[PDB]
């Protein structure tokens, strides 16, 4: 009855949610048709979260989808799970930002965020209960990220108490898709710091690693960083929707995650991941998911945890499992791994425990870290913002949408001092 | 099959009953009560004969 | 003498599990998939079915040859087998053991000349065989991994150069041409643009150049075989699709199940709106789609593991039989009434049937977090069932078929922080109380006028499967995996007997006469016990080929049935042995089973879901 | 005659009085259903014209999901629909979001229900409040409730069961601010306090029942056979009758110190139990022992204050007197020089009843001491330095200051405990 | 509750361990894929020493594979039991090492012992209770000595106290499959004295002569060694696995076996082997086991005991057995061949029982003999190793991988002291 109200942004965005609804969809029982097929209390006990019921049996998601092509929505309707979806959510518009942050924020997406808003307000009031919105996108491309962040900042007003989520698409360290990935990237860190209550940062190259190396799989699409994406999506939110021998909601989360306003940004990592070869061969123990879950491969951030110190980190269980045996695991990894904790905070561990698996699994841990870790990250990036900012390449791009050169640095300025922040809580001492 | 492993119908076959039995007392005393009934009959044929 | 009188079975996970033989005069109009082998079995039931088996694991392919021969496909085992079943002979035609691992898929040719057979997993391969003598191609490779979902032949380009085998797999839809006078295959992709959907079935056109293919989505996308490209996309059935079959005589006409069981007649033409209205439904998820009675029915399937009939002239709907599905861990009868019988399952339903005429009485069921039904006690009115969440839960039985109402439910009866899932409940002889066995080896004596614990009564330290009441206000438990045996008191006390073997034990019964016990061990042999001995009466060794799971008794004290893992059950003499009667027809090992009250009547489960009655006369 | 109306907030609250109802129901003889097939169920139950018992409970939370359980589960025929109170939008461990902005309307509501509970009750011993220290929830709303029901009850005698955080292991980030947030409410509101400890309670699962995973199941199964041994005496006639308001006469020497150390004996599965004697005296040793305190808090540290023991089932005056002489004679144990007696015994002759399910076996006797002892300021020592470390940096206090609060609270909050830890030294030191 | 890790090396040493995996689960009722099908209360009751339980039924054994050329592993894993594996426990380089120990020890084995030492500490920490390790190889190989080596060397430096159990394939007298054998096995036998424990010595002529004189076989295939290899490597841990009349673990038979340290070798035979003409004709008795154990063709050995003096011998029967029967023969044969044992030890013998017999055999006895005998083999070896030294023929290959010269004269200096110390005791008369 605390409604979630998802909104998917870009290409990316829109894979990504069409993906996580697919898969909500599968762990509910809803087939594309939107009929209830479970055969399960409990998967409709909760479904109001996400869903609202049609005329019949029919469940249509609270999923709105934003564009300025509609190439993407035709391919995400034309998927397994298009024919879920509302018509009237899908938000479009003719010429797509040209990986333009500033035409995706400024120009294009001022046109239709008037539309975006009237879906969004449509659909939240129709809600019992908010618990607030959820933003799945990527930072560096021009819609989606514009868009998102335009939306973001455009709920922030309207809503300021309900709690915004944040899934972004952070461009990856190594292997760059766009050119103008440090510009948009940039661009929208400035906007997800301010307007954003929860992010989470996710890398390509880090799925891609993940994949490779855990699952070992040999040609890894993008679907299945989507379903990485997702499982980590639907694993946040399941106690929400299940009953919990310890639950916790978003704000929970947000709570005993987030130490200092401006330090929200999270790395997440579904657990167990486990290659076909050696599904029979490994175990299922609650020790396994916590050994998992701490290792740095296991992040799908790029940013390996061990540079940097934990200050806080969410550990989400699904099964039946004991609480004791999840208490003593995550005490003992803090005991063993206190150089890599913060000393100022006694138990950086919020343990949530659900009582529904996903399925196929009979016990699993979504992960949520909050570690100066990610300061790397943002380092990087501005390490290459900083390269071309010097020589303004692209420059124009930008500045003939009608925005001003000096957002740029005010960007750069506070995306540097996010940076200063994490390293103050890196070095900080207590007492 | 493997050389070490036992043909059937060998004084050294056993099958899996019989092995798992852990019970050496209790076979050495049938078979002795066994082998004493035997030999009381064995001589009460002789003592037939004579 | 053990006689057979019906098999209710279905795979009801496989699409198309169950299907007409065309232009069937003589019997054995349906062939169902229930496990290990094959139902061939009449149209109408209460008539004499047959049992292909020549398999040793579960099946994961059925293709029928439209008229002619059936097909099923083994699973591991290294003995990944494809097997041809005649409708004369009853008999297995030929056998190709080319596949390593599991067959993903097998389809027949439109004219029953060409067979299509692919794995999925470390050689992925289509191979084609000859009705005549064996292969024609070897393969075309494919990607291990790919799970080839189903497949399909096109009736058209029959040209002696030509088959085009149409294969989807996951998201992909392939067209192998296949040249069987060269044996050649030639496989091309399909051309998706973004229509990325998971097809549940195939079928071609009547001349083909038209492949429609079911999907989840609810979809049927047309795709054009010639330029092999997705042409267009309608949705035909809410729900899903499930089974798709083309129409009897048709225009361009495809009938369509649905996973909310409805049938509907799509079309390719009649422009792109649809506003879908079946002329038939059918209770559950469609999964099979066929005709026959000369062509005057529609025989369609579920997945709930129902068959029901759709008359074509007058479109009037007429169930032939139901399927327990999962796998079955109980059997109850009535104290005194014959003609009920509740058959439970790890799924969380319980069927109670009519044994007349093997008709569902009434449905018991529960969500999948409440454990799965283990046992199973039946009552004139009342239907009580130990759980695996260790649940005791009471329900009202019903009539016509309905869910049933649950009357109350022992909470937490057997669940202990070491072992949930209560196990072999017994009802006191003329009703004073309820034993139930936990997964930790407890015995807990239940009153049932207040529902409240009389007795808890923990030494054994396993789980206990074949408890027993016996004659007054006493009780013996099995307790297998520590391979002794208890007879116990109500006063909480335990009356000597504690009775250790050599093997754990896996089933428990008492005679009518209040001294004799049997019990099954894994190391398949069947123990007879005297309560006034300290050692076991006899044992005889090799009762079944594998391992017996479960021991029924004659309400008599004449005879005890033994069921095992070679899906033969056996009938033992109680004092003499012996085999008075013994028969193998479940598709798995048998769980579990019980006598009538009467003389006549045998009614015993499988592994996989097949429940099958037997007349001991 | 003896009605006690039961309050269970926040999910510890009402997980805890699952097991308390489900053990009331067996005790009684009530079926889930609501009815059974005398007077001493009055004490928790009110019978109605039809015949069916419904419980004097109040199980209040601002998340839906818990009490939808009970709504769905077992006892759903036995609760009162409108006495399930849920909420709209969880605390979400912060006890400002459970104190001044969600909880208003919700606390309101209960104050209606528990009047209209205490109407039905022709005497009224007390209220027993079941929540959890560190969690919005229960410490928030908890703390607002019992606030209002000492504003307007007045002198009823409020005994909370609360759960506090654990030395070392926890489950929560912000435990040890709502945790000093809730003290600091509660030291001047509840009469009698009981300390629970889910460390202490997990050591007792392993140790005395075996359970290498013990679970909320567990350890509120545990909880609710301490609170049954407690309110025994109500509904079952023994000899040393002992009351709720004797408790806190006969337990608490001052009202600042009303904190209250539980222990229950014996902890037995059924496989370890009828093999010891389990005599009167040795069960009363166990119950001493440190090791099968319910807080993870030494013995041998402090001084113990007062102890109360509830006995349950076969015992005789004269055993319970030679076990408490060589209690007092041992060198171990060491009683205040200020209190001679320090002993309140009580026996009754009812035993404890078994849950089905339960780890705990059939004992024909059973002891619940409930002690006053200074040590209990070694728990209270280590909230206060978890709290002022993350309050150098100012941790987390955003959260609490933007539901309505300030950093003068937090302060005066901390000054409390500081003032409590003062006084448990005072009292200690002679 | 007492775990041996099992370590296989180089092809001998895969397919030698594949075999007694083989073996293993066979006397356990484990089918090739893993279900248990064993059919007894025992067999399940102490399978966690070899095996570690899966996520259902399966269990997987406790074995490391190491190489570098993955054919032979790929063999392994075609074959019937080589999907019980772990597929994280193949650990294989990509160039074998061509009958090089400098190859398998210094340059390739190098990158591989790391992988090779993560497998062995992950396997060893799920271990509740470790009795140590036992490493299968031959000597004569380049990957195989090479690695064994090089693991044993690294399982010792981080495992002390932990038992070390070696079966070392030692190349046979008469005749030699590579040319670099006596190098190789000068350089393995000079690590094996520093850092084995408890080290077996098999040489496959002397097998094919056992084979094909006590078996009759004619042209026993390699899979016949490796299975009586496995029979042997059973039966020396059955006490283990099984409840026996009068136990004995692995440190029991090292304790009372090794007088000292460096004198740690051992001939092993395994009775009763019996032709499958003569097997109705063969009476099972513990006399009969004796005799033929205490034979010299039954030793697997080439070095025949007569010629040295024994001065240890443990033996391990399996069977329904009495145990005056068992300790009469024992002292009976000392007695009866005083001169072939030490005189400053009154009692030569270490008798175990245990009462779980093979399958198919009503009884058996292994057989593990500290004798001087072996002085005469590592004579031969050293007779071959100075004879290639001299000319320093195909010294060039391990020079240029990285050795110093000096290391094959501190090798064979080390293997001449063990013969010194051998002879010396053989020749030491008491008082
Ligand atoms: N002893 C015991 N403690 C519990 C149990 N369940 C939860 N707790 C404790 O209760 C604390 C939080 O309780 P609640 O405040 O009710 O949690 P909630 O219902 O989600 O409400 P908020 O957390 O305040 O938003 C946790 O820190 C746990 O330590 C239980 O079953 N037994
Ligand atoms: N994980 C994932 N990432 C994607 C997907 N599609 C695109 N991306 C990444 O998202 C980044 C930005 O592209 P995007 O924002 O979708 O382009 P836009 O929609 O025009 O703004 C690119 O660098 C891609 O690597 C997808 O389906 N999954
Ligand atoms: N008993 C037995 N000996 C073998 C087997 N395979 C090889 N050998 C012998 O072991 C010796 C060493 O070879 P090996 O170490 O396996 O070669 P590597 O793996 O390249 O180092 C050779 O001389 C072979 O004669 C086998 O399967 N069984």
């Amino acid at each position: 009855m605390r409604e979630i109200v998802h909104i998917q942004g870009g290409q990316c965005g829109n894979q990504i949610g069409a993906k996580f609804w697919e898969v909500v969809s599968d762990e509910h029982g809803i087939d594309p048709t939107g009929t209830y097929h479970g055969d399960s209390d409990l998967q409709l006990e909760r479904i109001n979260v996400y869903f609202n019921e049609a005329t019949g049996g029919r469940y249509v998601p609270r999923a709105i989808l934003m564009d300025l092509e509609p190439g993407t929505m035709d391919s995400v309707r034309s998927g397994p799970y298009g024919q879920i979806f509302r018509p009237d959510n899908f938000v479009f518009g003719q010429t797509g930002a040209g990986n333009n942050w500033a035409k995706g924020h400024y120009t294009e997406g001022a046109e239709l965020i008037d539309s975006v808003l009237d879906v969004v307000r449509k659909e939240a009031e129709s809600c019992d209960c908010l618990q607030g919105f959820q933003v799945c996108h990527s930072l560096g491309g021009g819609t989606g990220s514009g868009m998102g962040t335009l939306l973001i900042s455009k709920i922030r007003e309207e809503y300021p108490d309900r709690m915004m989520l944040t899934f972004s698409v952070v461009p990856s360290p190594k292997v760059s898709d766009t050119v103008v990935e440090p510009y948009n990237a940039t661009l929208s860190v400035h906007q997800l710091v301010e307007n954003a209550d929860e992010c989470m940062v996710l890398d390509n190259e880090a799925l891609y690693d993940i994949c490779f190396r855990t699952l070992k799989l040999t040609t890894p699409t993008f679907g299945d960083l989507n379903h990485l994406i997702s499982a980590v999506m639907s694993g946040i939110t399941c106690c929400l929707r299940f009953p919990g021998q310890l639950n916790a909601d978003l704000r929970k989360l947000a709570v005993n995650l987030i130490p200092f306003p401006r330090l929200h940004f999270f790395m997440v990592g579904f657990t167990p991941l486990t290659s076909r070869g050696s599904q029979q061969y490994r175990a299922l123990t609650v020790p396994e998911l916590t050994q998992q879950m701490w290792d740095a491969k296991n992040m799908m951030c790029a940013a390996d945890p061990r540079h940097g110190r934990y200050l806080t980190a969410s550990a989400l269980f699904r099964g039946r499992m004991s609480t004791k045996e999840v208490d003593e695991q995550m005490l003992n990894v803090q005991n063993k791994n206190s150089s890599y904790f913060v000393e100022w905070i006694p138990n950086n561990v919020k343990s949530s425990v659900c009582d529904i698996p996903p399925k196929g699994l009979k016990m699993s841990a979504t992960f949520i870290g909050n570690s100066t870790a990610i300061q790397e990250m943002f380092k990087r990036v501005s390490e290459q913002f900083t390269a071309m900012f010097r020589r303004k390449a692209f420059l124009h791009w930008y500045t003939g949408e009608g925005m001003d050169e000096m957002e740029f640095t005010e960007a750069e300025s506070n995306m540097n001092d996010l940076v200063s922040e994490y390293q103050q809580y890196q070095d900080a001492s207590a007492e | 099959g493997n050389p070490v492993m036992p043909a059937r119908n060998a004084p050294a076959f056993c099958d899996e009953y019989d092995r798992f039995n852990r019970d050496v007392a209790g076979e050495m005393n049938a078979k002795k009560q066994q082998n004493l009934q035997k030999k009381e009959e064995v001589y009460a044929v002789k003592r037939a004969e004579q | 003498p053990l006689v057979l009188r019906h098999i209710a079975g279905l795979n009801g996970q496989m699409f198309g599990a169950m299907r007409s033989i065309p232009n069937s005069r003589g019997p054995y109009n349906i062939a169902q998939i229930s496990g290990v082998s094959v139902i061939l079995g009449n149209e109408n039931n209460l008539a004499p079915q047959f049992t292909l088996r020549g398999h040793d694991d579960v099946i994961t392919a059925f293709a029928m040859s439209h008229g002619g021969s059936m097909l099923a496909t083994g699973q591991k085992g290294s003995n990944s087998d494809v097997i041809v079943w005649d409708v004369a002979a009853c008999a297995p035609k030929y056998k190709f053991q080319e596949h390593d691992v599991e067959v993903a898929t097998v389809s027949f040719s439109a004219d029953d000349r060409l067979l299509l057979s692919a794995s999925c997993f470390t050689d992925a391969k289509l191979y084609v065989w000859d009705m005549a003598t064996g292969k024609i191609v070897a393969k075309h490779g494919l990607e291990p991994g790919k799970r080839i979902t189903c497949s399909a032949w096109s009736p058209a380009l029959a040209n002696g150069r030509a088959y085009t085998c149409a294969t989807a797999a996951g998201e992909e839809l392939a067209l192998w041409t296949v040249d069987p006078f060269t044996g050649m295959v030639s496989g091309q992709k399909v051309v998706l643009g973004t229509v990325r959907r998971e097809y549940t079935s195939l079928a071609f056109s009547a001349d083909g150049a038209w492949l429609y293919g079911g999907t989840t989505s609810a979809d049927v996308v047309t795709v054009n075989v010639q330029r092999a490209s997705v042409q267009m996309t309608h949705p035909v059935c809410s729900g899903g699709v499930g089974a798709l079959l083309l129409s009897p005589d048709g225009g361009g006409a495809c009938l369509v199940g649905g996973r909310d069981g409805s049938l509907s007649t799509f079309n390719a033409a009649g422009g792109a709106w649809r506003e879908l209205r079946p002329f038939a439904k059918v209770p559950g998820c469609v999964t099979s789609l066929s005709l026959s009675a000369d062509g005057g029915a529609f025989l369609v399937g579920t997945a709930q593991g129902g068959v029901y009939r759709l008359d074509r002239t007058s479109l009037q709907l007429h169930t032939i039989s139901q399927a327990q599905q999962g796998q079955l861990t109980a059997v109850a009868f009535a104290p005194g009434q014959p003609e009920a019988v509740a058959t439970s399952s790890t799924d969380g339903s319980i069927y109670v049937w009519s044994t007349a005429d093997y008709t569902l009485q009434c449905r018991v069921q529960e969500p999948t977090q409440a454990g799965g039904a283990l046992c199973c006690v039946l009552t004139r009115d009342a239907v009580i069932s130990g759980w695996g969440d260790g649940n005791i839960r009471c329900h009202a039985r019903a009539a016509g078929g309905a869910t049933c109402a649950q009357m109350w439910m022992i909470p937490g009866a057997h669940a202990l922080a070491h072992s949930v899932g209560v196990t072999a409940l017994r009802l006191s002889n003329g009703g004073a109380f309820l034993l139930s066995g936990g997964m930790g080896g407890e015995l807990r004596v239940w009153d049932l006028r207040s529902r409240e614990m009389a007795a808890h009564m923990k030494m054994h330290n396993s789980r206990i499967v074949g408890a027993a009441v016996m004659a007054d206000d006493k009780h013996v438990a099995a307790a297998s995996e520590d391979r002794t045996w208890s007879l116990w008191d109500v006063g909480s006390e335990r009356v000597r007997t504690t009775w250790r073997g050599q093997s754990m034990f896996r089933g428990m019964a008492v005679s009518a006469d209040k001294v004799s016990v049997v019990t099954v061990t894994l190391d398949r042999k069947i123990q007879m016990w005297d309560v006034r001995g300290p050692d076991p009466r006899w044992t005889k060794v090799e009762a079944h080929g594998k391992e017996v799971g479960c021991v029924a008794s004659d309400h008599r004290g004449a005879a005890f049935a033994t069921g095992g893992a070679d899906q033969a059950v056996r009938v033992w003499d109680w004092r003499n042995g012996g085999e008075v009667g013994g028969a193998a027809c479940h598709s798995a090992p048998v769980a579990a089973m019980a006598f009538s009250p009467d003389d006549a009547g045998l009614v015993s489960v499988a592994l996989d879901g097949s429940t099958c009655f037997w007349q001991l006369t | 005659m003896r009605e006690v109306i039961s309050i269970h907030i926040g999910q510890a609250g009402i997980q805890v009085g699952n097991a308390c109802w489900e053990l009331y129901c067996l005790e009684h003889g009530i079926q889930p259903d609501g009815q059974m097939p005398d007077d001493a169920f009055n004490t928790f139950f009110s019978e109605t014209g039809a015949g069916k018992h419904v419980p004097r409970c109040i199980f209040l939370d601002l998340e839906p999901t818990v009490v939808d359980e009970v709504r769905t589960g077992t006892y759903r025929q036995l609760f009162h629909p409108e006495q399930l109170i849920s909420g709209k939008e969880d605390a979400a461990n912060n006890f400002a979001r459970g104190h001044y902005t969600i909880g208003k309307e919700i606390v309101d509501l209960a104050l209606d229900r528990i009047r209209k509970l205490a109407d039905n009750c022709t005497g009224l011993q007390g209220f027993l409040v079941f929540n959890a220290v560190g969690g919005g929830t229960g410490s928030g709303l908890g703390s607002l409730l019992l606030e209002r029901l000492s504003v307007d009850y007045g002198k009823k005698s409020k005994l909370g069961f609360t759960v506090y955080p654990s030395p070392q292991v926890s489950t929560a980030v912000v435990e040890p601010y709502n945790s000093v947030l809730s003290t600091h409410s509660l030291l001047e509101h509840t009469d009698v306090a009981v300390m629970l400890d889910n460390e202490a309670i997990y050591d007792i699962c392993r140790r005395s029942l075996d359970i290498e995973r013990p679970t909320y199941t567990n350890l509120n199964r545990l909880i609710a056979q301490v609170i049954s041994s407690l309110t025994a005496s109500l509904r079952f006639d023994g000899a040393l009758n002992v009351d709720i308001t004797e408790f806190q006469t006969n337990l608490v020497p001052y009202p600042r110190i009303h904190f209250m150390l539980s222990s229950y004996a014996p902890i037995i599965s059924a496989e370890k139990a009828y093999h010891e004697q389990l005599s009167v005296a040795e069960i009363t040793n166990a119950a001493f022992e440190p090791a099968s305190m319910m807080v993870k808090c030494d013995p041998r540290h402090g001084k113990y204050m007062a102890c109360c023991l509830m006995y349950r089932g076969d015992v005789v005056p004269k055993d319970v007197n030679a076990s408490v002489a060589t209690i007092k004679t041992k060198r171990t144990i060491q009683f205040v020089d200020w209190c001679p007696t320090g002993f309140k015994c009580g026996i009754n002759y009812q035993p404890p009843t078994v849950v089905p399910g339960g780890d705990l076996a059939k004992v024909q006797r059973a002891v619940c001491m409930i002690s006053n002892s200074t040590a209990i300021g070694e728990i209270f020592s280590r909230l206060d330095h978890k709290f002022d470390l993350m309050y150098a940096k100012r941790a987390f206090v955003h959260w609490y200051v933007g539901e309505g609060m300030e950093e003068g609270e937090f302060s005066e909050a901390r000054e409390d405990l500081a003032a409590l830890e003062k006084d448990f030294e005072e009292v200690g030191a002679e």
